[PDB]
């Protein structure tokens, strides 16, 4: 029974590993590294604005309470 | 245990279905592509974090700020 | 007891040195001024309520719109 | 000793009662309440504003509670 | 100016009806019943002052409980 | 017209000034001082637990917001 | 497209697994402890949801009390 | 190359698929549903009492605004 499927496990394994690895490799990975990169440097944006805002937001807390 | 080893499927096919990959071209796309996987992840929720910590903070500065 | 009689000064005191003056122009002029003067004062202190009133209660609706 | 007091109270009496009557009458009264009519004015503004505000508070606190 | 006038009866009254009272007990029981009676509302303001002030403060030691 | 009047008031100086100088003197003032001081001893206790506490209340804050 | 295939292996893998193993007992024993799992996931996400959901609506009900 | 590997994932697909059918069976998933389902019946727990304060929460905040 597992030899149908082990098997076809192996037809996929070449099939998509000899095959893709000339043409569509670096037509996918070089543009999901692209969007990826894109949204790194989208979070990196977010992420700054929250911590310099939250070290503005603490720094007003420390005078209003003194003051 | 049946998990335990179905694990066991995802970890040592992966293993190898890289380790066949390509070594020279692959060893610096995976990499890069992996670790910002993880690192856009990361920062997604620390974003989540700063976000509440912000408005939560940003609640305490209106508090001071009204009488 | 001094005060009481000390107020019974400044009661029939105020009470003839309106009545000795004219009683046409002035029952119109102090009236006027009499009655103005409490109403500005009364509404002074509807300000002071208020403008507490708004405060605090801006705190809360600052409070529902943060999440 | 009271006599020396009692009519002195006597002498400013008549010497502010039907003397002011005439020429410093309408030049102090007239000018004091038509500062204290401005100042009317001026609170009948602001008690206005914050009980309109009072209801725009109020009302925007029934919709983000239900909501 | 009538009770510029209504005033001058009020001070120089008290002033006559304490000089004229004994010198020697009413120096040590007036002094103190004014002195007290100062004192007195003094403190009742400074209370509904630190009533709030507590109040508001609690408020904000709440918020920092919280989370 | 004056004259029915600062006389009755002449009346009442000597009818209260050496009557109740007397035995109804510190049958008023010693009882009166004596609730008064009683409140200013209740004043003095709760702008004590107001003060304490506000200086428990801005203690706790300092710790809280550094932690 | 690695993955894709690579939970390729993680899907078929399971479905066989399942249905080679004794189809009596684990029809009840595995449906079961699915089904329960996931239950308890939700409840736990449920229950970190409320956690805040009271927090932050707590903080408003001591607003309304204070004053 | 992947002979040596395929082989040996059906090597262990027989060592534990009729092997622990038997005796290790209802040895762990009847101990793990145990614990499963006490903790579900303790997360239930939970977000009853969670659910049931945010009932009690948001019915004083009625009681409380409108009044």
């Amino acid at each position: 029974a597992l030899q149908k499927l082990l098997e076809s496990f192996k037809i996929q394994y070449l099939q998509f590993l000899a095959y893709t690895k000339t043409p569509q490799y670096k037509a996918s990975l070089q543009e999901l590294l692209g969007q990826e990169k894109e949204k790194n440097a989208q979070l990196l944006g977010a992420a700054q604005q929250l911590l310099s805002h939250c070290q503005a937001q603490k720094e007003e807390i420390r005078r209003l309470f003194q003051q | 245990s049946i998990e335990q080893l179905l694990e066991r499927q995802w970890s040592e096919g992966q293993q190898f279905l890289l380790e066949q990959g390509t070594p020279s071209d692959i060893l610096g796309m995976l990499k890069s592509l992996h670790q910002l996987q993880v690192e856009n992840r990361r920062l997604e929720e620390q974003i989540k974090n700063l976000t509440a910590k912000k408005e939560r903070l940003q609640l305490l500065n209106a508090q001071l700020s009204v009488p």
